[PDB]
């Protein structure tokens, strides 16, 4: 297969993605949810991930990493601590909701994805690390827990495996760093969200100091079905090392934003014209393109006629899948002014342990101010890009780069635009 | 705004408060939720449920956290000057906060922002003289595709416009609470021009179950 | 109110690349001498996982 898209309607992961059915236990049930779970348990952990590895499966948190290897690394005998699981349900990312309809219209598909990681792994419990500000989600899904737990699929004995799992969930506090596995891990622990430094890798140390393995809601969930329908049949989606199918955010300047599921290589263009309505004043109208959320750079116009909406076609572009949210800017947009908002919610969400980001993103913010006012030089546009190339990769966590890189994006893409409004400023005020 | 105590009349130590036996309750569930040993884990949503009891937290539910969870004191100060949302100034019955990030801005939030302004009287940050409406600046909140959107306390209220706001205001000064939903003909994410998937029902129970299974 | 001194070996410091060479200078032009032995820093076993542990005394309260 070469051309991709236009995925049908029984081969989607998330059936009442909307919420237009019952999302309790009747109706998940229904949906084919809770279906054979103990011939998954009783099949063996070591079968479940050989299924997870064989269907080509990434991490759906923004990485992509290979999430048959990470599940693998925690399959070890146990030296007497405990395993865990845990779920990263925060989604702290802009342009990213898509983890939200999961966790408020589909629970127990959450749910059953927990069970089923912990039976692979050998995980004692789940810890479900839900965002802040979701409280009738998070409420959505201790009811649904609840469900599960009286129904006996989890708990002692769940669903008649022998095996015992419970499923927490706990909230979170408001903050965008503890999204991040290891700063999750510690908040977690009552502590300050901040990142810890890797190695230990949250595999050997974790939560407790417990071997623990952090996944995304979205890649927990499809867990299940890559169980049930099999490994050939979801890594016959997308290219090669792009299986599967996503689920794409689109919003900014669009004729209808919405939250969609579809396939893994589909192109942008028809993505765009076929879910979100097009643009705003038509397909001539667009200037830019955010794919992946504020983590990841830019794309021009130019750039967005024939790319394809997987990892390796948009690393290729200089850019990433991310969390696949796309932010679209038509031609009315003053984009200097969007990446420097960017840049200051970088600000204001950095948890300021380590020194290159605490000092480098408030410099970023100052000057992409200064930027946006005009009031600056051309020569120093250069030395900004130097400032993002002291920011990348001597950072202890991953907002470092995912705050460089939007800078670096909106210089290579549109330093013309910036260099006509500061001699603008400097002729109107000189 | 500071991140350093002063002994206010009104925020002292010697400020009465206490938890009420069924706030202990769940104290006691929560703090039987973690492994023992590491009682602090439970220091997350113990003083955060100190603020439910209070809307705010001063220096006495933070001891009483630090004294009910055999913790120094000044691990529950790192805590709570930590995150946003543990507010260690008494705000108003109902915290505004309106998303003025990058997605929501491109979808006119600035807007929002200054009929909330105009309505209400007052500035960002600042409170009502008659201490019911809180309006301040927040970034992403995970509904993007529903921009622009505000969340007043625990409730989320999406693709406004400034006479939905305004509405917002009015019911919630009149003593009703509105529903917390999207303002526009789309319930929850859809497109507004219809369902463009998940058309058909759903297959069921056993449909494209793998053999040996 | 200045400073003053009648020692005139009183800023005299010199160096030597080992101690043997300082002891040969010193009974070469005739000085008493004590000589103390030199002071390194023990290795030390360093770990930040010990930060994290399970069930030792080595927990961080607080990074
Ligand atoms: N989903 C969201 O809300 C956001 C996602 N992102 C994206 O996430 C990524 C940055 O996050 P990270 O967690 O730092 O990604 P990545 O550097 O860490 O690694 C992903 C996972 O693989 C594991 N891993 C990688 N190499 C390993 C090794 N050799 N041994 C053992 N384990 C190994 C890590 O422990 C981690 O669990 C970027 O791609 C960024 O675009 C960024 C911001 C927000
Ligand atoms: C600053 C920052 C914020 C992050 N926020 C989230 C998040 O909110 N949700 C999430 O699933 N991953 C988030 N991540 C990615 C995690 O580090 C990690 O990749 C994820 O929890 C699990 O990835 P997986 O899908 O491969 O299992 C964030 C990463 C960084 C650097
Ligand atoms: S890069 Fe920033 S957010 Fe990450 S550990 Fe360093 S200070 Fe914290
Ligand atoms: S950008 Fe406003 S909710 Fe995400």
């Amino acid at each position: 297969k070469t051309s991709f898209g236009s995925l049908k309607d029984e081969d989607r992961i998330f059936t009442n993605l909307y919420g237009r059915h019952d999302w309790r236990l009747k109706g998940a049930q229904s949906r084919g949810d809770w279906y054979k779970t103990k011939e998954i348990l009783l099949k063996g952990p070591d079968w479940i991930l050989g299924e997870v590895k064989t269907s080509g499966l990434r991490g759906r948190g923004g990485a992509g990493f290979p999430t048959g290897l990470k599940w693998s690394f925690m399959n070890k005998p146990s030296d007497g601590r405990p395993k865990y699981l845990v779920v990263n349900a925060d989604e702290g990312e802009p342009g990213t909701c898509k983890d939200r309809e999961i966790i408020r219209h589909d629970p127990h598909k959450l749910v059953e994805g927990c069970l089923v990681g912990g039976r692979a792994m050998g995980a004692r419990a789940a810890y479900i690390y839900i965002r802040g500000e979701f409280y009738n989600e998070a409420s959505n899904l201790q009811v649904a827990i609840r469900e599960a737990y009286e129904a006996g699929l989890i708990g002692k004995n769940a669903c008649g495996s022998g095996y015992d799992f419970d499923v927490f969930v706990v909230r979170g506090a408001g903050a965008y760093i503890c999204g991040e596995e290891t700063a999750l891990i510690e908040s977690i622990e009552g502590k300050q969200g901040k990142p810890r430094l890797k190695p230990p890798f949250p595999a050997d140390v974790g939560v407790f100091g417990c071997p623990t393995t952090v996944a995304n809601v979205e890649t927990v969930a499809v867990s299940p079905t890559i169980c049930r329908r099999g490994g050939a049949w979801f890594a016959s989606f997308g290219r090669e090392r792009n299986s599967g199918t996503k689920l794409f955010n689109i919003s900014g300047h669009v004729n209808n934003p919405c939250t969609v599921e579809e396939e893994m290589s589909v192109p942008l263009k028809e993505l765009i014209e076929k879910h979100a309505g097009g643009v705003t004043g038509g397909w001539d109208n667009l200037l830019a393109v955010i794919p992946g959320g504020s983590s990841t750079p830019l794309i021009p116009k130019s750039v967005c006629e024939t790319v394809l909406m997987d990892f390796d076609a948009l690393i290729q572009a200089q850019t990433g899948l991310g969390t696949a949210a796309v932010i679209v800017m038509d031609r009315s947009t003053d984009i200097v002014k969007a990446i420097a908002r960017l840049i200051e919610f970088y600000k204001h969400e950095s948890c300021g342990q380590c020194t290159p980001c605490r000092e480098g993103v408030d410099w970023m913010n100052k000057v992409m101010a200064r930027f946006v006012r005009g009031d600056a030089r051309p020569a120093e546009i250069d030395s900004l890009w130097e400032i993002s190339k002291q920011i990348e990769g001597h950072t202890i966590c991953a907002l470092g780069d995912g705050a460089a890189w939007p800078v670096q994006g909106l210089i290579r893409h549109f330093r013309p635009e910036l260099e006509e409004r500061m001699q603008r400023f400097a002729q109107q005020h000189q | 705004a500071l991140f350093v105590h002063r002994d206010t009349p009104k925020n002292n130590p010697e400020t009465p408060f206490d938890f009420t036996p069924e706030n202990y309750k769940r104290i006691e569930a929560i703090v039987k939720n973690y492994p023992e040993g590491h009682k602090a884990a439970a220091v997350l949503p113990v003083l955060d449920l100190a603020q439910r009891q209070n809307g705010w937290l001063p220096i006495s539910a933070m001891n009483k956290v630090a004294e009910i969870l055999q913790v120094p004191p000044m691990r529950v100060y790192e805590v709570a000057t930590f995150y946003t949302m543990y507010n260690r100034k008494p705000v108003g019955k109902y915290h505004i906060q309106v998303c003025t990030t990058t997605p929501c801005m491109l979808r006119n939030s600035d807007s929002i922002l200054e009929a909330i302004q105009k309505k209400l009287g007052i500035k960002v940050g600042e409170t009502t003289p008659d201490k019911l409406f809180t309006l301040i600046e927040v970034e992403c909140l995970g509904a993007c595709v529903n921009a622009p959107m505000v969340q007043i306390n625990d409730n989320y209220y999406e693709d406004l416009t400034p006479k939905d706001i305004e509405e917002i205001i009015d019911e919630l000064k009149a003593g009703k609470i509105p529903k917390p939903g999207p303002r526009s003909g789309r319930f929850s994410c859809e497109p507004a021009g219809g369902l463009t998937s998940l058309t058909e029902p759903p297959k069921g129970p056993g449909f494209g179950v793998q053999a040996g299974l | 109110g200045w400073a003053s001194t009648a020692d005139p070996l009183s800023n005299l410091v010199l160096t030597f690349s080992t101690k043997e060479d300082a002891i040969a200078f010193a009974e070469k032009n005739g000085w008493s001498y004590d000589v103390e032995e030199r002071k390194v820093p023990k290795p030390k076993s360093k770990s930040y996982g010990a930060n994290f542990s399970w069930n030792k005394r080595t927990r961080v309260s607080t990074k």
